[PDB]
């Protein structure tokens, strides 16, 4: 089949450099087009770049021209992208896709790679703060943890070592002052807690953490 | 560039029903060599994009009979004729007639369920965060259907913008319905002159907004 | 949108 494999994201400082390269089997790469496609979270995709079988032609979006270079090596079945200047705005999943032909013109991205993630961010490794949410201030009681603060992602909250899953809500992390911020609630029927412990458990593996943290009401 | 919007946003459809969704250019597709270069892709979670479409109306290779699109110039659909679970995911469509190509916004399958109001809940910094200099409020609003929402806070009764973070589940597994977390993060100093902290939140089971406050001071 | 090379 069609596979195409991309290689070489990462952790990049902004303004840094980054090479991505792409591996094309299951298809004569001299004969086909090539782009490079990003997706920031929650967004579309959008178009990064082009290069023809030949190379005669390259074309980039207006938002990396002049930062980002395509090129390929058609006896090595690879795909490149090489990433100058990064900012804030170019972290994203990158994606190599072929482009279809059939007679002079390159009209459909018709296989994609899975991607390879590239994050744009001066953040050093920092440990989450793990917050209680205690209520206080009918039958059932939802109680939280906030872990705020921490990069890079990701991170593990469970409750009560595990034991409570089914009522869980895990938060998507979000950016907040260039540290990244989550939460995460459970629910539990007023005759457990107060009266048996309820803890959330936070596990940071990039920054060596686990730390406990026991409800207590307002 | 060509702008390409997609309607429905989200599309909620019961397993074995037919789904149809939109997609308009802001100008026409129509290459110069007669062909309309108007596809459609699907992307599952943790995945790349798949195409489904291609020039209208032509199915990709492997993409099943019940596919099928449609439109001529700025208007295009494409409709699944019954929904199975593995067509859940993001719709997008993208058009290759001018450089640059570009892509809607994206059409979420989701499923339908009965409408169901949040579950609000309200907390207050912790002593913890209060020691670092900082004071998160927190609201829960779990439990809810559609995912469509919206939340207000108020201290001491009036709006406040800055400084929220809102954060959303995907549709529950086990019950279909989604959940948000919307956190406002004020310093100690702010949190410490003023005293009513409220999380409104508005949905459309009912015309009510959903009003949840703590007093700081009895904390 | 792109031309192919012969």
């Amino acid at each position: 089949e069609v596979k195409l494999v991309e290689s070489g994201g990462g952790l990049v400082q902004p303004g840094g450099s980054r090479k991505l390269s792409c591996a094309a089997s299951g298809f004569t790469f001299s004969d086909y087009g090539m782009a490079w496609v990003r997706q920031a979270p929650g967004k579309g995709p959008e178009w990064v770049a082009f290069i023809s079988n030949l190379a005669y032609s390259i074309y980039y979006a207006d938002t990396v021209t002049g930062r980002f270079t395509i090129s390929r090596e058609n006896a090595k079945n690879t795909l490149y992208l090489e990433m100058s200047s990064l900012r804030s705005e170019d972290t994203a999943m990158y994606y190599c896709a072929r482009y279809d032909y059939d007679n002079i013109l390159d009209y459909v991205m018709d296989y994609w790679g899975q991607g390879t993630s590239v994050t744009v961010s001066s953040a050093k490794t920092t440990p989450p703060s793990v917050y209680p949410l205690a209520p206080g201030c009918g039958s059932s009681v939802t109680l939280g943890c906030l872990v705020k603060g921490y990069f890079p992602e990701s991170v593990t909250v469970t409750w009560n070592s595990g034991s409570l899953s089914s009522s869980v809500h895990t938060f998507p992390a979000l950016l907040q002052s260039g540290l990244y911020t989550m939460s995460s609630s459970v629910t539990v029927p007023s005759s457990t807690w107060p009266s048996q412990t309820v803890t959330c458990s936070v596990a940071h593996p990039a920054s060596s953490t686990t730390v406990d943290k026991k409800l207590e009401p307002s | 560039d060509v702008v390409m919007t997609q309607t429905p946003l989200s599309l909620p459809v019961s397993l074995g029903d037919q789904a149809s969704i939109s997609c308009r250019s802001s100008q026409s597709l129509v290459h110069s060599d007669g062909n309309t270069y108007l596809h459609w892709y699907l992307q599952k979670p943790g995945q790349s994009p798949k195409l489904l479409i291609y020039k209208v109306s032509n199915r990709f290779s492997g993409v099943p009979d019940r596919f099928s699109g449609s439109g001529s110039g700025t208007d295009f659909t494409l409709k699944i004729s019954r929904v199975e679970a593995e067509d859940l995911g993001v719709y997008f469509c993208s058009q290759s007639t001018h450089v640059p190509p570009t892509f809607g916004g994206g059409t979420k399958l989701e499923i339908k369920r009965a409408d169901a109001a949040p579950t609000v809940s309200i907390f207050p910094p912790s002593s913890e965060q209060l020691t670092s200099g900082g004071a998160s409020v927190v609201c829960f609003l779990n439990n809810f259907y559609p995912k469509d929402i919206n939340v207000k806070w108020k201290i001491d009764g009036s709006e406040r913008q800055n400084g929220v973070l809102n954060s959303w589940t995907d549709q529950d597994s086990k019950d279909s319905t989604y959940s948000m977390s919307s956190t406002l993060t004020l310093t100690k100093d702010e949190y410490e002159r003023h005293n009513s902290y409220t999380c409104e939140a508005t949905h459309k089971t009912s015309t009510s907004p959903i009003v949840k406050s703590f007093n700081r001071n009895e904390c | 949108q792109f031309g192919h090379d012969s």
